[PDB]
């Protein structure tokens, strides 16, 4: 069954020309069977005869599926224009409403039961070849959309949006959502008012000639999804297999990563980060790790978690969405999203920035926009958010900090760990307290820094390093005013670099000689940090400069 | 139909729409089936791989719903078709904006230019695929509209204009810049004049001359710590940079040696000489500063604390056409983004373009939450830095 619907019109791509590949020759086996395929086709009207004067061919092959037709469009599709994405993204359970009965209607035979466009139909020209390339071969073209075409996904799916658009606008009660060939109808209807409206779609998808399975349909819920498992009043993923391994390949801890990421989204406070770690370095697919304590502590209580099967609950319009984060350590966080007090709709994780130095309080707030825009999407609106913040915390930073951030309606939750920042640098320079002078120099041929400092109270030293850079010299600086200074100290130095890391309050970092200064502040009572410009006869700055200069 | 072409070479714009909130989608929905029952725009098939993307906002002080396509990826590729503006407007006392964009909607766009006005409104959590749109009549928000209008709006002002000879009137976008030394109320009237002149052919306050420099003001102490003379210096060393005139040899004389912060450091003659030297040339311009009209106009905007805010706009960094503030309740993007509009308003009425911003806020952040504050028909560039400057305190 083919379809009267109106054709998509189709160009190819502005200056090129349709493809003109050479036909490859054949067995007599592959020969034969092709024909009684294309003649089969020919009479169900999907192709059409044409002569040799159709100067255009795509090759063809055949293979064991039983024989099953296999047509090559890749220089077709090189030549066919660009068509309009078939999904911005795919929906996620966790956003769909709960309906009473459901029902899944398989299109079956989806691209073939559309009409190709009149004017583009002889660029979709291939021949079976003849015995051993004696005669002419025979000539067929589609009328109709072919697998593996560029532009069939885009064109069957325009064809259904019009289809149902009479039928959508007659019955608003119902919902029909589309995802390739499927159509999954719900509706808040009794099961034979429900049953009714079914045989009405089918019998509407029939009258633009498209069929559809029966009253004994393939499937009926709990339906398995792109991964999912859903049920008429919840859903959740599909049955996560953790395998059980003597050794361990990279292609192994790959395969756990993802399953384990894929589990995320329903099942809460999934940790893959010291599993991950693993995968750094090279290494090749069948490459085995041996898991280290941190990755077997992991893997072990991720087993835990998933023992207990749990589930996730749909969308209420009416009701507010609550989002709430907890933090698991390494940078590592986690959320939840529920209506109703822990009844989730779904799960998820937050990594840290593998990347530069951040804080606790930076990070909450990179996956408060994460989650904020995940709501948007799935939800079209904003949670509320639960942190583990103080609104004094928050103040303190939002304030004070260089950047712009803001984050929506949000309350306290008293959930340790809770956010903190660690220390505070002074707003004023400390009285009763030694001025570290400190600067770096670094060479750039040889790559032999040095790094030291001069005080207010006589004091020096000079440390030599070798294989660094200024920056890392400048860093190792501060680090040594640090300390040979008590619990009070002032530091100048002339890095805009350092001060820049170091006024934005990191407590974690991937250098570790970052790791090193966090350790010092933490431990002060006082410290206040100045900058001054390099070379300008700055007392302190001078001094200090010679010494490194050497 | 006036023809159109794109820049050779260039393709249409193929630009994601960013997700948007579940009313704006019912508000833009609302708005479209309006617009297609008007032949304003059409359904589209999927043989248009174009998109450009669309949201909703609300016009200053208004509660009704306004479209607003965001057509910067088209006018990047359109500009070889538009691409003068009056140097006197920036002198007048008072400057009126007027939205015309209205006007544009009579006018049919070039049948094989349509393709690329393509815009979708999304579904929430995708269920049904996008409600796919073009345009049909010169559209709000692309630069090729006032061009082509521009001929018709000429003939509209002629009158006016002859009427009066000392209102300046400009166009960028859908606003028109209305200016006049007139009093007040004698401006408004003038305005008021405007409209009705507006309204026969389908159309229903800022103070160029009040805005001044923002100067690098200098402190003035009791006493003088080493610190606080650490912090002066690095100021005027930044400030001459820009500055052509400045110096501090005399100052930093004073520090010679491993002095502590709090040490307090009485000043000679020379420096307050010097010191005073600086002020009075840092209040007055920079001089060798010009606007080259084939380069563009950048702002960079930092974050004061307390609702405060200041910006500069240059075209070669180091060499300010423009300094200035804004101020004025506890969120951060908001006010960010009332002065992103302001500071445009004010390089529109200058120089008819706008800068590229760099926004010192993290990219995801902006996106997200810039179109629940913004209130123009135009958007411009902008870019995201994430680097913390020292620049914080130079402007304070
Ligand atoms: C009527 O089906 P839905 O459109 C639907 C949506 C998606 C993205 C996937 C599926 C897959 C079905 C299979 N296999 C159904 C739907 C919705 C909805 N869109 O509101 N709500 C549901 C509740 C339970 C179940 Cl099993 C399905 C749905």
């Amino acid at each position: 069954p083919i379809s009267p619907i109106e054709t998509v019109p189709v160009k190819l791509k502005p200056g090129m020309d349709g493809p003109k590949v050479k036909q490859w020759p054949l067995t007599e086996e592959k020969i034969k069977a092709l024909v009684e395929i294309c003649t089969e086709m020919e009479k169900e009207g999907k192709i059409s005869k044409i002569g040799p004067e159709n100067p255009y061919n795509t090759p063809v092959f055949a293979i064991k599926k039983k024989w099953r037709k296999l047509v090559d469009f890749r220089e077709l599709n090189k030549r066919t224009q660009d068509f309009w994405e078939v999904q911005l993204g795919i929906p996620h359970p966790a956003g769909l409403k709960k309906n009473k009965s459901v029902t899944v209607l398989d299109v079956g035979d989806a691209y073939f039961s559309v009409p190709l466009d009149e004017d583009f139909r002889k660029y979709t020209a291939f021949t079976i070849p003849s015995i051993n390339n004696e005669t002419p071969g025979i000539r067929y073209q589609y009328n109709v959309l072919p697998q593996g075409w560029k532009g069939s996904p885009a064109i069957f799916q325009s064809s259904m949006t019009k289809i149902l658009e009479p039928f959508k606008k007659q019955n608003p009660d119902i919902v029909i959502c589309q995802y390739m060939d499927d159509l999954y109808v719900g509706s808040d209807l009794e099961i034979g008012q429900h049953r009714t409206k079914i045989e009405e779609l089918r019998q509407h998808l029939l009258r633009w000639g498209l069929t559809t399975p029966d009253k004994k349909h393939q499937k009926e819920p709990p339906f398995l999804w792109m991964g999912y498992e859903l049920h008429p009043d919840k859903w959740t993923v599909q049955p996560i297999v953790l395998p059980e391994k003597d050794s361990w390949t990279v292609n192994d801890i790959q395969k756990l990563v993802g399953k384990l990421n894929w589990a995320s989204q329903i099942y809460p406070g999934i940790k893959v980060r010291q599993l991950c770690k693993l995968l750094r370095g090279t290494k090749a697919l069948t490459e085995v790790i041996p898991l280290t304590e941190e990755a077997e502590l992991e893997l072990a209580e991720n087993r835990e978690i998933l023992k207990e099967p749990v589930h996730g609950v749909y969308y209420d319009p009416s009701k507010d969405l609550i989002a709430e984060i907890q933090k698991q350590g390494q940078g590592q966080w986690t959320y939840q999203i529920y209506q109703e007090p822990f009844k989730n709709l779904k799960t998820g994780k937050y990594a840290r920035m593998r990347g530069a130095h951040t804080n606790d309080v930076k990070q909450l707030t990179e996956a408060v926009q994460k989650i904020t825009t995940e709501s948007i999407v799935i939800w079209g609106k904003t949670p509320k958010f639960k942190l583990p913040i103080q609104k004094e915390t928050w103040e303190t930073w939002w304030t004070e900090y260089w950047q712009a951030t803001w984050i929506p309606e949000w309350e306290f939750v008293n959930t340790p760990p809770l956010v903190k920042l660690w220390y505070q640098l002074e707003k004023e320079p400390i009285v009763g307290a030694e001025t570290f002078y400190v600067d770096g120099a670094a060479n750039r041929e040889t790559k032999l820094g040095k790094a030291g400092y001069v005080t207010n109270k006589g004091r020096q030293k000079v440390v030599p390093l070798t294989n660094t850079t200024n920056q890392k010299t400048e860093l190792q600086a501060i680090y040594l005013a640090l300390q040979d200074s008590g619990l009070e100290v002032n530091i100048v130095t002339d890095s805009q670099y350092a001060l820049g890391i170091i006024q934005a309050q990191p407590d974690k970092s991937e250098s570790e000689l970052v790791n090193q200064i966090i350790e010092q502040l933490i431990k002060k009572e006082k410290v206040y940090l100045a900058w001054v410009p390099a070379h300008k006869g700055i007392g302190g700055n001078e001094q200090v400069d010679k010494l490194v200069s050497a | 139909t006036v023809p159109v072409k794109l820049k050779p070479g260039m393709d249409g714009p193929k630009v994601k729409q960013w997700p948007l909130t579940e009313e704006k989608i019912k508000a833009l929905v609302e708005i479209c089936t309006e617009m297609e029952k008007e032949g304003k725009i059409s359904k589209i098939g999927p043989e248009n791989p174009y998109n450009t993307p669309v949201f909703a906002i609300k016009k200053k002080d208004s509660t009704k719903w306004r479209k607003l396509v965001d057509f910067r990826e088209l006018n990047k590729r359109t500009q070889d078709f538009w691409e003068p503006h009056p140097a006197g407007l920036k002198k007048n006392k008072s400057v009126t904006v007027l939205d015309v964009g209205d006007a544009y909607f009579s006018v049919p766009l070039d049948e094989d230019f349509r393709k690329y006005t393509a815009f979708t409104i999304p579904s929430i959590n995708n269920e049904t695929p996008g409600i796919r749109y073009q345009y049909n009549v010169l559209p709000q928000g692309w630069k090729g509209s006032p061009a082509i209008f521009q001929s018709s709006m000429t003939k509209i002002l002629e009158p006016f204009k002859k009427q009066n000879p000392d209102i300046v009137i400009c166009q960028y976008m859908d606003d028109l810049y209305v200016g006049s030394d007139l009093e007040i109320g004698q401006h408004r009237t003038k305005i008021e004049e405007l409209r009705q002149h507006l309204l026969r052919w389908g159309l229903t306050e800022l103070h160029p001359d009040k805005w001044t420099v923002q100067p690098i003001v200098l402190p003035e102490k009791d006493s003088w710590t080493v610190n606080d003379i650490q912090k002066l210096v690095g100021k005027l060393n930044w400030a001459s940079q820009i500055y052509p005139g400045i110096k501090v040899r005399q100052l930093c004389k004073l520090l010679r040696g491993t002095k502590a912060l709090t040490e307090v450091i009485p000043l000679t003659e020379e420096a307050e000489l010097e010191l005073a030297e600086n002020r009075e040339i840092l209040k007055e311009p920079v001089h060798g500063v010009y606007y080259d009209p084939s380069k563009d106009l950048i702002a960079e905007i930092q974050k004061q604390g307390q609702g405060q805010w200041t910006y500069q706009i240059y075209q070669e960094p180091f060499k300010n056409l423009k300094t200035g503030k804004y101020a004025r309740h506890t969120n951060d993007v908001k006010q960010l983004t009332e002065a992103v509009q302001k500071i445009t308003t004010e390089s529109i009425v200058i120089w008819g373009k706008t800068p590229k911003f760099k926004l010192p806020i993290q990219k995801e952040t902006w996106e997200t939450w810039w179109t629940e504050y913004w209130q123009a028909t135009w958007i411009p560039e902008w870019e995201f830095v994430n680097t913390p400057p020292l620049v914080k305190l130079w402007y304070q």
